[PDB]
């Protein structure tokens, strides 16, 4: 969001799913709102990271 | 007289035809709304129109101002001079419709991709509310100057019933017409032969 | 006459040098709109067809044909503007007018330059026939200057060095 971190967010997730790639995709299903903002401070900085 | 208002009938139409020949189809403004029309809906779908010249475009802005007022209501958090850079250039563009100015928006607000880019369409839609309305005001003033002369050239048919008097009205008993009046003007050397036979 | 055709080759070449030395309201507004919306222009004319009354088109082809022969004095049909309110269709109609006009300017530029080369080449035939005339000393220098096809800087410099040829034609034709 604002200050080279914005804010950190911690989770503990139980899952039937053991496979890694099918697991991260349903978090992209969940955390597209961060992925809105994962582009916004990616376009705000061409050179920052 | 009669050839005064017959001349001014040609004067406003050639004065209008020229403006319409010269329509300022704004590319810079359209490019910047189209960029920002793309960019706000990235924010809105996550929640953290076209012919900028259409008559219908003025209620398109009137809805889309409220479409932004409904999105500025959901994100109610902006400088006073910023609102002055907004409104002062709007009133000039309503008076200087030929030359429309672009402002690199003065950036005091949140660095989120909404509140920067929404503030752009805070200004790029009041400018679209400036250019589109004020074109209609000057054009309807041009059409009202012509339609007043239309009543004046009904009175040409009220003259002595020559045939080209009846040909004058039958070319002139219509409201404004970009294509018809202009083509119509070219085929009225009969009327130059009419009025000289009328009032010498 | 030889001094009449030498006065003719002076006139064609100063015509050609004035022409090749010599449009900003054509090229600038085409290029700036092409970035927003002459081999560039024809493909952009092909592009504008990818991207309207009858009269409007009658004026359109009229001014294109007229300014192709009236190369110096180009008419500005503005734009008739009976088209839709969108900035892009009036822009696409106005730019086709500029693409049809500049391509008419381009074809006129090729016809004028080639004819200016042709008529000096036809006069070059008469001037080697001037070399063929009787026997004078600058007649020999007349061909040796002029046995070269028509070029911009070379024959322009030769015109100042053909101060011998006017004293030729006085001594040859009086």
């Amino acid at each position: 969001n604002s200050d080279r971190q914005g804010r950190p967010s911690a989770f503990v997730v139980v899952s039937r799913i053991t496979h890694r790639h099918t697991l991260i995709n349903v978090l992209r299903y969940r955390f597209r709102v961060s992925r809105f903002h994962f582009l916004n401070n990616s376009i705000s900085g061409y050179g920052p990271s | 007289r009669e050839t005064q208002l017959y001349n001014e009938m040609v004067l406003w139409l050639r004065y209008h035809e020229k403006l319409t020949a010269r329509r300022p189809g704004h590319l810079p403004l359209l490019t910047r709304i189209r960029q920002d029309y793309d960019k706000l809906f990235g924010f809105v779908a996550a929640r953290p129109d076209d012919a900028v010249y259409g008559d219908d475009y003025v209620p398109r802005v009137d809805v889309f101002l409220r479409g932004l007022e409904d999105l500025a209501r959901c994100l109610c958090a902006m400088r006073a001079e910023e609102v002055n850079r907004l409104m002062d250039n709007v009133r000039d563009a309503a008076e200087r419709v030929l030359v429309y100015e672009v402002l690199d928006v003065r950036d005091p607000l949140n660095e989120d991709p909404s509140v920067l880019v929404h503030n752009r369409l805070v200004y790029l839609c009041r400018l679209a509310y400036a250019i589109s309305k004020s074109w209609q005001t000057l054009s309807h003033m041009c059409l009202d100057r012509i339609n007043s002369l239309r009543r004046r050239l009904i009175l040409a048919f009220h003259d002595r019933p020559a045939f080209a008097r009846v040909y004058a009205r039958n070319a002139l008993e219509r409201p404004v017409d970009g294509t018809t009046a202009y083509n119509l003007l070219r085929r009225l050397e009969e009327d130059f032969l009419l009025f000289r036979n009328a009032l010498r």
